[PDB]
């Protein structure tokens, strides 16, 4: 099958550069233009530019002309995008995608998240959100970097009524989210509720008892 | 009599030495007395004198790159009307060069013109680089 | 550059219902033979997927319930009968000129009946407050549709610039949303006031509901 | 209806990517329905189809030299109609190369066309090397 | 009024001259006797007015002074003059490398005026089908 | 490509007679000033020699008796009075376009009166029979014109596909041709039949002549 | 004056290449296009052209994969290389100077290229044994390549001799007969011997032909 | 090439007088917007200085009293009121086509009243005779205007061309010219004749003045 | 201030070449075309050709295409003209001048005098031009090469009434000039009159008393 496989996520400081890769297989790499496309968090899609892998010819969106350098290595069936002078506004998922006739975009890479931030890797603080017939409770999982956090309740025994919010990037440059659950009010003296927070990037695992 | 003219924009393809074109961007297609057929040829309904042109920009790295304006007339074998060459650039990853061809020819009703190149994969398709057209005198 | 405007922003439908979404271009993108407009589906966390090319051609492998039509400035994508896998965002994209551009997208959302939120308010924990920060969390739980106004009042005074909202995606079992509004303040800011109120306005409620605590 | 055509001669300038031109030597300016304005653009009064061309010779030594024929229509942002792009020569003191662009375009009343280059100081201005014109079909 | 146009095909010559030679053969144009190919070397027009005049030259060389092609005008009672010129540096390819030049523009011609094409090295001109040609059309 | 068709294929003339040969092109090869058609002479073993260029211009050093004319699709070459060195094949060639192409040629042959062949047949030698093949040779000697039909019969069955002919050039003394036809069979096929006959038809003969032998 | 001297004959196997030369003198080599022209044992065909000034070439589409044209200006020599040879390439090949790429005004003597699977082999010679006039001959069979020469009575007898052109047999080997007519009267009084020479195999057969 | 003809060759004016000079081109050098004609001032021993560009635009730093006008084939430069620093030669130049060419110049000369020359003749020195040559010098001193005719006579035979003239520039105090004419003969030719005469014609003189000596 | 400074005078033989320089300051040297212009003896102006200092591109008057080679050194902001195969007809002042838009010539070099002649350096002979109410006298300064010669009278004490004429080139290839002065006739037997003639090229200094008769 036709496949584009992109490089792993990058987490970088303002001013750095990154070089993203996109390995193509299952078709003749040189017969199709490769596009690069940006999608900022919450946002839609912006075309950056194109390369012809047969010769290395390129054309750019004027908005990215000074930001992006496109190259290929033909023998490796790989296309590369270098982004320079990175600033927080360059935070996005970046896709490579094959173009049929420079019209439609028929096959896409899985995307590479590029995060550009002052912040350094950091596990979360985990705080209780404590207490009609139904009670709400939760864990406020605050000031971690980078995404993501995982949250279960009572080691996955409690899944019903759980809501874990998407993170918000705070003005601090770190992420916060709550995970919340509703349960019977009458259970609050007898059931114990433990949020199991795991932050794989910092190897942080916090279990917090939430009590009335 | 209506004015009869066409100007079409280069289009990349996976396929052939014959270049592909499209009616998009700032194109011209004055009426159905000239049509772009199969994305590859300009076909004229009316006999007479036409000025016909093409320009091709290509990007290569170093046999020359040759572009040919060709004619297929009903009941006749195809023929070359005009050709231009350029040697390959030695710029990395590739060096752009352009060729321009044009001239006045008598065409028969239903004749078609098209453009062939030695390597269509090296053609530059960025805005304005590569185009094909004609006008009836 | 060409601007593509999609309508509606969100389309609510059930499985087994027809969905049509539209895309209006700032200039014509059709000529004699082809229309240079394409449609994609995208789900959270995944790349877009091509569905329809040159206005009306079903991409290879795409199900037959997808179709597209239109010309000039105006294009539509139709799903003849929606299936659960179709809930996603849809984009149109032109290829008339450089640069190609995309519409802002239409979210196809799962229709269900109106449901009022259950509203809860959480004081900052003691653990947090003694480290110099006070988050107050207001939860709106399991409501539909997604539109909700959450207003913060501190001593009857409307707050501004110091709360952020997060919303879940539609719940897999009941198709509702939930929303957190988190009001952040320093320890000192917080200790200078008594009554903290979250006022919620939602069509499911017959009047706005306020949940509040002291101190 | 009068014939409408212009042919103007390249002019050096110490100032911009935009080339300058002059109505001098063996030039054409058939009437006031086309005008050379500010030495830098040909502006047409009448809507219709025009064959528009430019010829640029440059002398450089050693990224390509690019020439662009551009259009500014009333109420519109400027756009590129045609471009041609050639690699620099390594001849000393410089090596001469020439670009020719041309095609048929529909113009609006009051539209203006002009020619931009990557480096106007490299343009060759000797007799006949660089010129710009149009004719209404 | 008749349409007036010509398109002629390149012809090699052992002759000692920078002026290119042409022939009415192959897929040529010569709409009537109001333009004539004279002495194999110039297109001569009977009628005054505006004409679009063009030439394309492909050459094959190895090498430097540029290869230069010139479209020239001889008007009755006037010295010859250059209308247009194009250059190309010489290729390094062996035994030679092909390059092309295209020239064209609109000019007012006088009755009996003649146009011709001159080059730096006529022996290097490529004469294969379609490579080198010369024409005009009356507006 | 342009096709040139020359007529006649062979023109028979004497010295002192006028010869005109023609060349028809599949499209016109003339324009305002020139016709792009040329003519050549070729003799066996030698290269062609240019005679006439651009339809009517005598090439430097070619004798004045050669002339050419025509236009459009149709061209002729004339020798006002043939001389003995003129017997040769003549070709027309256009230079209208790539590729230049040639006509199929006209052979200018020495006219003489009809002469009947003398016909002779030769059985295979026993020596060749010893090696395993039988060649049987029929000779047609000193005849004019060149057209002659040779038919092999083996016990009255007309043979087909198992013979080859060769023809000499016109004899320098009497202007006649001679022709061999060789019938080739294996020893086995040959030894299975009795009567071998060569039947010759030529306008010189009042009826066909058959020469034959019996194996033994 | 103007002269074009070509290289000697080639006899090669299928799949081989040959490189033919054409040396020019008596004019300025660089001022005229050189053509190459094929003439197969059976019609003139133009192969292509070279400009000696720069080495530029154009080809007949029929020969574009077959022929490579070069020059060495310093040596006033044009070359043609023929590759992937097959029996259908058997021909005489000419170089010829062209005036203005129109007419072909001087020609080389031609180079015979013969391509064949066959190997060198001398002929077998068989008698064609004999109104007032009798015929006799020699059948010169199964040789390669051409030529053979036949004389009669070591060149004492020429009158009435006809030596026919060779034919190529389906085997890949050549054959010809040589015949002579003599008085029937003489078939006792005089002896008749044919002298066959085939230089490629250095074969020489003298065959007495008699009743 | 284009030919520029300036008029007058010399213009005589005083300070405080208006001066206008003209330049006629052999073809038009104006189009829709601009005229490609420029003007320069030049003094002896110094480069030209640009005054007016594109027929009517005062060059930066040039005083306001200079202006230009015209179109097509005909252009003028005007100095509204001449100042002493303006006496100079003025040139027009076009920039229509390659090559740019210049007119022949107009000398703006200081007007004064007619003054007759004082005329003096000098025999060759004995120093110089010894060496084999005789230079005879005629001096025309402090005259105006510049035009003067000097004829040499040797025993009443009108000489040519064995003399050369030199003229000074206008004198800084009285605005006059002086002129020397030198007649050169060999010793042998000089000793063959008696009366050496310099005849001067100038509008200041009521009739030609002849100054002379006898060798001895 | 825009300024062009040219190299010093040349005196050369026929067949020689010279290479003139033109140093530019006060503006961006690469932004303006440089022209070279000839002005012959008593002569008018003739454009030789132009160079684009940005790339070295040149164009010439057909009249000079054989004679003149134009180059620049960007780093030194200097333009050069080499004149080859010199003949006496090439004797002229040669100017560089900056061109604005290849139209007008808005700043000029001071000029370089190039004199080409087969004559050799040679000091002058100084001959007296011996004297109504006003008398004339003078010095004939004959047969020198090359220019210039200077003349004063009474070591610069006598200036009033002095006319020193432009030199004339004689057909010998040598120059000649006269210097004269008018004085009161009544002064011829009080005042002494001495011309002081100097020809630096030949190291010639002459003080000649000019006497009655
Ligand atoms: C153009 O290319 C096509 C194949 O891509 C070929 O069939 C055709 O012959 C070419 N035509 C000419 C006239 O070269
Ligand atoms: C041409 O160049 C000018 C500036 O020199 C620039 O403002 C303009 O955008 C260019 N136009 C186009 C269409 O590239
Ligand atoms: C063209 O070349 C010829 C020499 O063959 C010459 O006489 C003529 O001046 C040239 N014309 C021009 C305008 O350069």
């Amino acid at each position: 099958q036709v496949q584009l496989v992109q490089s792993g996520a990058e987490v970088v400081k303002p001013g750095a550069s990154v070089k993203l890769s996109c390995k193509a297989s299952g078709y003749i790499f040189t017969s199709y233009y490769m596009y690069w496309v940006k999608q900022a968090p919450g946002q839609g899609l912006e075309w950056i530019g194109e390369i012809n892998p047969s010769n290395g010819d390129t054309n750019f969106n004027e908005k990215f002309k000074s930001k992006a350098t496109l190259t290929v290595d033909k023998s490796a069936s790989t296309a590369y995008m270098e982004l320079s002078s990175l600033r927080s506004e360059d935070t996005a998922v970046y896709y490579c995608t094959r173009s049929d006739g420079r019209n439609d975009m028929d096959s896409w890479g899985q995307g590479t998240l590029v995060t550009v931030s002052s912040a350094s890797t950091k596990g979360p603080s985990v705080f209780p959100l404590a207490p009609g017939g139904t009670a709400a409770l939760g864990c406020l999982v605050k000031d971690y970097f980078p995404e993501p956090v995982t949250v279960s309740w009572n080691s996955g025994a409690l899944t019903s009524g759980v809501h874990t919010f998407p993170a918000v990037l705070q003005s601090s440059g770190l992420y916060s989210l709550s995970s919340v659950v509703t349960v019977p009010s009458s259970s609050l003296g007898t059931q114990t509720y433990i949020c199991n927070v795991n932050h794989k990037p910092s190897n942080t695992k916090v279990d917090k008892k939430v009590e009335p | 009599n209506p004015q009869i003219a066409a100007h079409v924009i280069s289009e990349a393809s996976s396929k052939t030495s014959v270049l592909q074109w499209a009616e998009k961007g700032y194109y011209t297609m004055s009426n159905n007395l000239v049509t772009l057929e199969n994305g590859k040829q300009l076909t004229v309904k009316r006999q007479g004198l036409y000025y016909i042109y093409a320009q091709v920009t290509f990007c290569s790295n170093r046999a020359p790159f040759i572009a040919s304006l060709c004619l297929k007339s009903p009941g006749r074998f195809e023929r070359i009307l005009l050709r231009a060459a350029n040697t390959h650039s030695s710029a990395k990853p590739c060096g752009q060069q352009s060729i321009h061809l044009g001239g006045v020819f008598e065409l028969q009703p239903g004749a078609s013109v098209f453009v062939n190149v030695t390597d269509p994969s090296q053609v530059s398709h960025g805005t304005g680089f590569t185009s094909f057209g004609l006008l009836k005198l | 550059d060409i601007v593509l405007t999609q309508s509606p922003a969100t389309l609510s439908v059930s499985p087994g219902e027809r969905a049509t979404i539209s895309c209006r271009a700032s200039q014509r993108v059709s000529s004699s033979t082809y229309s240079y407009m394409h449609w994609y589906q995208q789900k959270p966390g995944q790349p877009p997927k091509l569905l329809i090319k040159y206005a009306s051609n079903l991409e290879s492998g795409v199900p037959a319930r997808f179709s597209g039509s239109g010309s000039g400035t105006d294009f539509t994508l139709t799903i003849s009968s929606v299936e659960p896998e179709d809930f996603a965002t849809y984009y149109c994209q032109h290829s008339w000129e450089x640069p190609p551009t995309f519409g802002g997208g239409t979210k196809l959302e799962i229709k269900r009946t109106v449901a009022a939120p259950s509203v809860f308010i959480f004081p900052p924990s003691d653990e947090q407050l003694k480290s110099g920060t006070a988050s107050v969390v207001c939860l709106l739980n399991n409501f539909y549709p997604r539109e909700a106004k959450v207003q913060w009042k501190v001593d009857n005074a409307l707050q501004s610039g110091n709360s952020q909202e997060s919303v879940t995606e539609q719940d897999s079992k009941d198709s509702t949303y939930s929303l957190s509004s988190t009001l952040t303040l320093s320890k000192a800011d917080y200790e200078k006031h008594k009554v903290y109120a979250c006022e919620v306005t939602h069509q499911g409620l017959s009047s706005p509901v306020t949940k509040s605590f002291n101190r």
